[PDB]
DNA sequence: GCATCCGTGAGTCGAG
DNA sequence: TATAATGGGAGCTGTCACGGATGC
């Protein structure tokens, strides 16, 4: 108990181990059943503790390495009268273990914490109430994106519709993907050198318009 | 209107061998009374340099032409054996009460 | 059309399965190394949706040109990632289980 | 009332 | 100046050490200085002795323990975010019963936090205070049954979490029932298990009329103790097999196991005194020679029946008596959590004893210290009673250490406390302050230790009195509990005395708290001082007897909130306690022995003592407190000075020459001023800012971490993309701002770059990139800038790095950078001021000096207080303080006015006459007569009956001055105030609630994860909560569109808020909102409950608010 | 009526029970994940113990534990002991606890919300104001009206566009 | 010496008071029967009779031989609003609740 | 008709 | 994969006042 699984969960996993022991027992060896059953029972209990206790599941060999690191640090602190540094632990772990490896193994073993962890004496606050949402764009971001699209269309209208269309096809404004020169040339019916040339001249006219009006500079961050 | 002290980066510091902190030194310098004899004079930078055991007063300022310190007994600092003080205080003409946060001189 | 009423009623197991975009088979959240959602787990993009907008898990289709297209390699639909707030999953139970609301709210409705 | 007590009783029958 | 003091009471004893409740308790708990063989069975020694030995075979026993030295000093712990603690070792020995082999070793158990000299702790680099708890003392109580008027409930109560509450009741059917773990059963059964027989019960309880007959059950005596024991075990454990040894084990653990059941030593003593018996141990029964033997049950049943019958000498108990309520101090709480951690360690020990190689097991292999470490760390970090230290000023820390809470683990729950727990009991006299307590919900639950009060070894609060023999007051003083106090007739400390003899024929005294007029022959004890009735904060309020208690409460609590001013002054009217507060708080520095001062610096003071030794005292200079208020010591001696033992060497924060200096002494006029002091607002003179009165230094800490990522390392650097030299001006080579720089909102404190997320550039990004021909950089600006509305002068930078000596950070981070920024705050419109009498207000107007009301000699007042705040609040002490402050303003002196030994009105009048001499004879000598405006004001005052008619102008001005009133001229007009105004010197503090910290505003910002609603709090740049009641306001106004706009466009309508922001920046009206996201969350969370929620139109046909994104 | 008995337990969309990386690079997550994990572990173990033909006592215990798992998921602490994470007395937050109470969904996020374009500060008497007036600090009003201010700055010459004005106000 | 907000809540919740007044279920005339030990009050109609037994120390709002309305208080105390509703009807309860809250 | 046990509630905003 | 090992361990606490379903 107290290793991350309920009493009943441990009991059911030991029941699975007991079923295995039953199906693998050989009475001919004159051994009592308990001696063979205890092996599989401990085996199943430990497999369950290793496989289910963590909210972020860790492979069983990695959990064994983590527990070895735990025991090692605990013996080192029981002999040192203080918590050991990464370097002392890497020493005691043997070869192939440098301090950076101990640090990475500890970072990989960090368990998550509850978003419902309380803050304060009277339960008026949660821990999740301080986590900003980074994924969904802010109104400022969406507004800047819309103004960018509108300014790019404002600048793309100063081109002819063909050079504007070539730029839009080549950069992905139209269908979401960027086409090769051969595809834009097969669409407009022109050589890849010609389509790349009108792309260059459209970019050049846009560069001139931008040096003149400076309307798109502020969007470059 | 302004103070510079050598080996002092800001107002919340202390100078070794000196009893008062810089906050108290500026509080004392606020009470300095400087008279301008030339009417065309706008700003002056008084210079002070003292050391060893002493009690630096407003007299210790190096005299300037057309500038008279009206309270030479005003205490400024209590310097100890090895204590050293080296100040440049800027004094201006003005009207009323202008806090430091407004003129930033 | 405009909303005028709000109905609330019991959900049949068939209704629950009609909601679900996939059964959650494993009690696993995200890989301890890649920090990406595990397969058949509680955060599987194959069920609930892409984590990034219009990009599947492996990255074969990353643009808006594919909308509704289900990938062959990773099996993740390419749509807006906002759907990860809206797509139910389900758990198919071995034995039926009683909804405690209809058991312990006295007087018991089942009782 | 206590599921582990219930199970320990069920175990005590065999 | 001269300090004239009043009062005739000579205090026989000084105030005890004000932090002794903390320091002595923890000292008693640890016994670190006691050699182990000399340690007592209390403290953590008791925890060890209770947990050990550990059996089953194998046996692990306890020998002793020892505490090492702290690996780091207190200051280094404060800086490195460490804990000031000592290593805990325990000598253990494993013994195999059969083998006899004994392996002994000293195992390491972790660390125990040490208490600092002033009584606080340093946990993870922050000072913390363990607040004492108040609770019901263990023992046996008899309370009236509320249902049955003639019957009584007996209650046996052990220490918290040390056993079950046991109730004995006389049932309506006659049989006496016992309730334990919420199980009622006839007590006769347990009496049988104890070995009692009907003969003994009949001869003991037969004297009570037919009450013993409810105890007579034949089916119980028809069975031996074993059969009754198994009967009880079956009655207590349904379904559990009624084994014999299991029944003995459970019953022993329930009643007789000292390692499971434990009354207090207090509970032991109280049960002994109440029932009139003696106890061998702290349990209800014992296991002796294979059977059970009773200790408590029969005496309790006897007392219960005697009380029910009505025999004399038996009385119900008052559970709010301070003889039945006790205090759990730091030692007891820490020892409890230590005992819990030790029990967990012992469970682990037995677990390992079952497994493993039975032959080779050292103690080190058996003891996993981690549960004990975890229990201790959890107690000191996340206990309801382990509070962030309040070090706003020295008095804050002191009062905090003297708090008493009824809340917390083992205490009372919120809303579970009625009027009784919150009332001030008659026994609080001299023990718990009757005035210092919070307003609001916690009133009467958080209280404060009285000044002369002490907590004894059993945990009851004791107060001192003086012996009175034959009307003679001895100097012998006796500390009593309330139980002892109720035995005597105790006179008031103000009874007249000629020498040591009671001078009056009639004496005012208390008998069991009741007031009575009594003869000097009848007086047994006498109060030590009025000071002993109140807390330390309350004892700092002069003229307390003239203040209503509800406002004295505020005046007391608000001194805790006084900000240390750069020019702090002790009040001109003190109570005689302002020096001990500075001393016991350890803020100021004193002289350890008589000596001569060798060196004096802004940073150090070196003293040569009589021993010839040279002791150097470093001065804490500009240190940031828990609340950010600057704690700096300043030297008050000079080189070559002679100093005796206890002389002042340095002034602590909020200290003036060793006197508690929480504010300024300002010149106050009491009059309305054009509505700028309306409803407790305050008008102040700009002069106060000119001389830097009410100016305070505040330091803020900023922190940043550069860590390792799966996308590359974050790194602190001056190379931040897309920023000019204008942005990087004050940044050093490494990317940290320079010491001494001025930082405003938006300025970079520490530069930092972070590798971008896996970037799929939108087509607009690719096209703009091609237009401007610049590769999108690999990193992004994540620099720590200055929050909105903050800033100052950079005074410190700390940089810790991985791979550097003495440094090891949490796994993953490369480096940590801290920037300490200080700011000097003048008083501004919106800051909060208060006096010690509960007059609190906000500065609403700062007039230029020429607009200020002024005296005839051209002296302008400092602050204008509105008189309308006086009458309803009934706090007149501020008036008398203003009067005596006027007197001491013109005489140039201060005063000591003990609280109820105050300066009376006639003496204040004498001093005011002398002050008027100084104020007016000066004028008459300088060659000036009485002013015409003074004549007009004198006519007005003559109509008011303030001056007698026909006296001279000077005589009438003196008549007014003795009333504390003066002529005052309006600064804007020159005309006088039509009446004479009360002007004088008053002590006013600047409180911590400064508008600079509180102003906040947000257009848009961060939103919460699930709800997509704005975060809360100023620190998160959050939005204001528009709660249910604000919604009711908008509904009652019928402002439908404003309300809908709150519920959608400004909170969690994602599309709505985005479109609204775009419309406003474009110049268009905001669009009609759509469905808020939190309702979608509601719908989905109801779906997760297997409830189909359907939005329908008027045709009852479904409507999809998820716009298809949820339907397959 | 039989719909009051569950065959297929629904699973909440993962964003409403997040698994998010906080500032320091560590992870914070909702209790619903641990409740669902309990449920799925017990249900999978039941499916296996059925596939392997286990005795009656064992399958009975497994089914009892499965019911109590579902109960903790839907309304924890309602029946029996509340399900707590290891090393903590704190009950886990089920769906019932998310809906009902002071802090529940209805009262906390639906009948009242935190809101944009809002501020607060200390009040002050200001007797010069007419009845229909109040004194609003300049910085408060700048932030509260920020988009209007960007628009009006673009209308004048104070900034080339909205984004430049915002960077200038930063 | 008033009941206050607790009384207001007791009213808005239509709760049956602790120290309640006994009211008559019908019309009739009052015949008091007071033994030195026990006390009762009879309300007698022209063909009916009702009996209300009450504690000895209860104060009477009625003089012997008086004609009382259905739902009229006989004892001093707060009326149970539900008893008043059954005896006298809805308008009576509305009047009673409004006046009782307004008293506070 | 009447005690008794169990579930449900017990103010707002603000900083933590 | 084999000596034999065969039923647990913590509650835990000074509250009203309703509604309001189960036992005499
Ligand atoms: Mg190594
Ligand atoms: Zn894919």
């Amino acid at each position: 108990t107290g290793r991350g699984l309920s009493f009943l969960d441990l009991i059911q996993e030991g029941n699975q181990g007991l079923i295995r022991a039953v199906e693998k027992f050989e009475y001919k060896r004159r051994f009592k059943f308990s001696t063979y059953a205890t092996w599989w029972i401990r085996q199943a209990i430990n497999r369950a503790i290793a496989d289910q206790a963590r909210t972020i599941r860790i492979p069983v060999h990695m959990v064994e390495t983590i527990n070895k690191l735990s025991r090692t640090a605990r013996q080192l602190q029981q002999e040192l009268g203080r918590e050991p540094t990464y370097e002392e632990i890497a020493e005691a772990m043997g070869p192939g273990w440098d301090a950076k490896r101990v640090e990475e193994t500890l970072k990989i073993a960090q368990e998550p914490v509850s978003l419902e962890t309380p803050i304060g004496d009277e339960k008026d606050s949660f821990y999740g109430d301080f986590i900003p949402d980074e994924h969904l764009p802010s109104p400022v971001d969406a507004a800047t994106q819309s103004l960018l699209s509108e300014e790019l269309e404002k600048a793309l209208s100063k081109l002819s519709e063909r050079e504007a269309m070539v730029l839009k096809l080549r950069k992905g404004l139209i269908d979401g993907r960027e086409h090769t020169l051969e595809e834009v040339g097969a669409f407009f019916g022109v050589t890849r050198e010609r389509i790349r040339q009108i792309e260059n001249k459209a970019l050049r006219k846009l560069k001139y318009h931008e040096s003149r009006t400076r309307k798109l500079r502020d969007f470059l961050d | 209107t302004s103070v510079y002290i050598e080996d002092v980066l800001h107002e919340f510091s202390t100078i070794p061998g000196v009893k008062e902190d810089v906050v108290e030194i500026i509080l004392n310098l606020k009470e300095l009374v400087v008279r301008f004899l030339n009417p065309s004079l706008q700003t002056v930078t008084l210079l002070l340099k003292a050391e060893g055991p002493k009690e630096v007063k407003a007299r210790d300022f190096l005299p300037v032409a057309d500038v008279e310190i009206m309270n030479p007994d005003l205490h400024i600092a209590t310097l100890e054996e090895g204590g050293r003080l080296n100040m440049e205080v800027r004094v201006d003409r003005g009207v009323g009460y202008v806090p430091a946060e407004k003129h930033g001189i | 059309k405009e909303v005028r009423k709000v109905r609330i009623a019991l959900a049949s197991p068939e209704k629950i399965r009609s909601w679900s975009y996939g059964e959650v088979e494993k009690p696993e959240t995200i890989n301890y190394r890649t920090l990406k959602p595990e397969r058949d787990g509680l955060f599987d993009e194959r069920i609930f949706g892409p984590i990034k907008d219009y990009e599947c898990a492996c990255g074969k289709y990353k643009r808006q040109r594919f909308e509704g297209k289900v990938c062959e390699r990773c099996g993740v639909e390419v749509t807006k990632s906002i759907v990860r707030r809206y797509r139910m999953g389900h758990i198919e139970l071995a034995t039926p289980a009683a909804h405690i609301w209809f058991v312990k709210d006295v007087p018991s409705k089942i009782g | 009332s206590d599921p582990v007590r219930q199970y320990l009783h069920e175990i005590g029958q065999v | 100046m001269e300090i004239k003091r009043f009062g005739r009471i000579r205090e026989v004893i000084p105030l005890p050490p004000l932090t002794e409740i903390q320091v002595e308790s923890y000292r008693r708990a640890l016994q670190a200085d006691v050699p182990p063989e000399k340690r007592e069975n209390v403290g953590i020694q008791a925890a060890f002795r209770e947990t050990f030995p550990i059996e089953e075979g194998l046996v692990l026993d306890f020998l002793e323990y020892r505490l090492g030295e702290p690996p780091f000093p207190q200051d280094e712990c404060r800086e490195k975010d460490l804990t000031y603690q000592a290593p805990l070792y325990a000598r253990l020995q494993l013994i195999h019963k059969d083998t006899g082999l004994i392996k002994e070793d000293e195992v390491f158990l972790g660390h125990i936090p040490l208490m600092t000299e002033d009584g606080s702790f340093i946990i993870n680099g922050a000072d913390r205070v363990i607040v004492s708890q108040i609770h019901r003392s263990p023992g046996v109580y008899f309370t009236p049954d509320p249902a049955r008027p003639g019957r009584y409930i007996a209650s046996i109560i052990p220490l918290p979490k040390r056993g079950p509450w046991i109730d004995l009741e006389v049932e309506p059917n006659g049989v006496v029932s016992m309730k334990v773990n919420k199980r009622k059963f006839p007590l006769v059964l347990l009496l049988r298990v104890l070995g009692y027989d009907q003969e003994t019960l009949a001869r003991e309880l037969g004297a009570y009329g037919e009450l013993v007959q409810g105890l007579m059950d034949e089916s119980v005596f028809a069975m031996r103790p074993e059969e009754a024991l198994i009967r009880l075990f079956t009655l207590l454990r349904p379904g559990d097999p009624p084994k014999r040894d299991k029944a003995v084990a459970y019953v022993y653990g329930l009643i007789a196991d000292p390692r499971r059941y434990d009354l207090g030593e207090a509970g032991r003593y109280k049960a002994e005194e109440k029932l009139g018996i003696r106890l061998s141990g702290r349990t209800l029964a014992r296991f002796e020679d294979g059977e059970f033997k009773d200790e408590v049950f029969l005496p309790t049943l006897r007392y219960l029946f005697a009380l029910t019958a009505g025999v004399p000498g038996h009385e119900v108990d008052d559970i709010d008596h301070l003889g039945n309520r006790r205090i759990r101090t730091v030692g007891e709480l820490m020892t409890d959590q230590f005992r819990v951690g030790l029990a967990r360690l012992a469970r682990g020990v037995r677990e390992r004893m079952l497994m493993g190689s039975e032959d080779s097991l050292t103690p080190a292999k058996l003891v996993n210290s981690r549960p004990l470490e975890a229990a201790i760390r959890e107690f000191f970090s996340r206990s309801q009673l382990s509070q962030f230290k309040d070090e706003t000023n020295p008095l804050s820390s002191l009062r905090h250490k003297r708090r008493i809470s009824a809340l917390g683990p083992g205490g009372l729950t919120r809303e579970r406390a009625g009027f009784d727990v919150r009332d001030v009991h008659r026994t609080h006299y001299g023990r718990i302050c009757p005035v210092e307590t919070p307003e609001g919900a916690n009133i009467g639950l958080i209280t404060s230790l009285a000044a002369y009060a002490r907590v004894d070894e059993l945990g009851f609060i004791r107060t001192p009195y003086r012996r009175v023999v034959g009307g003679v007051v001895t100097d012998e003083v006796v500390y009593m509990t309330a139980t002892e106090e109720d035995r005597y007739t105790i006179a008031q400390a103000n009874t007249p005395l000629e020498g040591n003899r009671i001078a009056a024929e009639r004496v005012v005294a208390r008998r069991k708290g009741e007031p009575v007029i009594v003869s000097p022959e009848e007086v047994e004890f006498m109060d030590v001082s009025p000071k002993q009735v109140f807390s330390v904060n309350t004892n700092l309020i002069p003229f307390l007897e003239h203040d209503d208690a509800n406002r004295a409460l505020m005046g007391s609590n608000m001194q805790t909130q006084a900000v240390p001013l750069i020019r702090a002054q002790a009040p001109v009217v003190m109570t005689g306690l302002e020096e001990r507060v500075v001393r016991d708080s350890l803020a100021a520095l004193y002289a350890e022995e008589d000596g001569e001062v060798a060196k004096v610096d802004g940073n150090r003071i070196v003293v040569r003592y009589e021993d010839g030794r040279l002791v150097e005292y470093p001065l804490r200079r500009f240190y940031r407190s828990n609340q950010g208020t600057a704690l700096d010591q300043r030297p008050r001696v000079v080189v070559g000075q002679r100093v005796r033992k206890g002389d002042l060497l340095a002034d602590g924060p909020a200290s003036e020459n060793g006197f508690l200096a929480l504010g300024q002494n300002v010149l106050v006029a009491i009059m309305p001023f054009d509505g700028y002091n309306f409803e407790d607002a305050i008008v102040i003179s700009e002069e106060l800012l000119k001389r830097d009165f009410y100016t305070s230094i505040h330091i803020e800490r900023y922190e940043i971490e550069a860590r390792d990522t799966k996308l590359g390392p974050e790194r602190i650097t001056r190379d931040i993309p897309h920023l000019s030299e204008a942005a990087l001006r004050d940044l050093d080579e490494e990317g940290v701002v320079r010491i001494g720089a001025e930082v405003k909102p938006g300025d970079i404190l520490v530069g930092r770059t972070s590798f971008k997320g896996e970037s799929e550039p939108t087509p607009e990004e690719r096209l703009l990139r091609s237009i401007f021909g610049e590769k999108a950089r690999d990193v992004k600006d994540t620099s720590l800038r200055v929050p909105p509305g903050e800033g100052g002068i950079v005074v410190r930078t700390v940089r810790l790095r991985r791979g550097d000596p003495g440094v090891e950070l949490k796994p993953g981070v490369r480096e940590v950078v801290r920037v300490y920024v200080a700011q000097k705050r003048k008083l501004q419109v919106g800051d909060k001021l208060a006096n010690r009498h509960g007059n609190k207000g906000v500065v609403a107007k700062i007039l230029p000096v020429e607009d200020m009301p002024h005296l005839p000699d051209g002296t302008p007042v400092d602050v204008i207080l509105n008189p309308l705040g006086v009458p309803s609040r009934m706090n007149l002490g501020q008036i008398l303080e203003t009067h005596l402050g006027l007197a001491g303003y013109f005489l140039g002196q201060r005063y000591i006015s003990p609280i109820f030994d105050g300066a009376k009105e006639p003496e204040i009048k004498e001093l005011l006459a002398q002050a008027f001499e100084v104020y007016f004879g000066k004028r008459k000598g300088e060659g000036f007569g009485v002013d015409k405006r003074e004549v007009e004001v004198l006519r007005r005052a003559e109509k008011l009956g303030l001056v007698t008619p026909g006296k001279t102008p000077e005589e009438q001005l003196k008549e007014l001055f003795l009333q504390g009133k003066v002529v005052l001229y309006d600064g804007r007009t020159g005309e006088p105030i039509e009446g004479p105004i009360v002007v004088g010197q008053m002590f006013i503090m600047k409180l911590y609630h400064m508008v600079e910290d509180k102003m906040h505003a947000r257009s848009t910002g961060p939103y919460s994860l699930i709800t997509q609603q704005p975060l809360g709090g100023k620190a998160q740049f959050g939005g204001q909560r528009f709660g249910e009641m604000e919604v009711w306001a908008l509904e009652a106004y019928g402002a439908a569109h404003t309300l809908q706009e709150m519920l959608t466009l400004k909170s969690d309508d994602i599309e709505g808020r985005n479109a609204a922001y775009e419309a406003i920046i474009k110049g268009e009206d905001v669009p009609e909102p759509s469905v808020p996201e939190s309702f979608r969350v509601l719908v989905k969370e109801l779906q997760a409950l297997a409830l189909d929620v359907q939005t329908l139109d008027e045709k009852d046909n479904p409507v999809d608010i998820f716009e298809g994104l949820a339907s397959k | 009526p039989e719909w009051m008995i569950l065959e297929a337990v629904p699973v909440l969309p993962p964003d409403l029970r997040p698994m998010v990386q906080v500032d320091g690079g560590r992870f914070a997550t909702s209790d619903l994940n641990d409740l669902y994990r309990r449920l799925i572990n017990r249900n999978n173990r039941l499916k296996k113990l059925l596939a392997q033909g286990a005795p009656e006592i064992i399958i009975r215990n497994e089914k009892r534990m499965l019911q109590e798992a579902v109960d903790a998921l839907l309304d924890n602490g309602r029946r029996g002991a509340p399900v707590t994470n290891p090393g903590s007395d704190r009950p886990l937050r089920s769906l019932t606890d998310i809906l009902s109470g002071k802090q529940g969904r209805f009262r906390q996020n639906l009948l009242g919300k935190r809101v944009d374009y809002s501020g607060r500060s200390v009040i002050v008497v200001g007797p010069q104001l007419k009845l229909h007036q109040c004194g609003l600090p300049k910085r408060m009003a700048l932030e509260l009206f920020k988009p209007f201010l960007l628009k009006k700055m673009e209308e004048k010459g104070i900034a080339p566009n909205v984004k430049a004005a915002r960077r200038m106000l930063e | 010496i008033t009941q206050g907000l607790p009384r207001v809540i007791e009213l808005f919740e239509a709760r049956r008071p602790k120290a309640k007044a006994v009211i008559s279920e019908i019309d009739g005339v009052v015949r008091i029967e007071e033994t030195e030990e026990k006390l009762s009050v009879f309300v007698e109609s022209e063909g009916f009779s009702k009996e209300y037994k009450l504690p000895k120390e209860a104060r009477l709002l009625v003089k012997d031989g008086d004609y009382v309305e259905a739902g009229q208080p006989l004892t001093r105390g707060a009326i149970d609003p539900h008893q008043l509703l059954e005896a006298k009807g809805p308008e009576a309860v509305e009047r009673y609740l409004v006046e009782e809250i307004q008293k506070v």
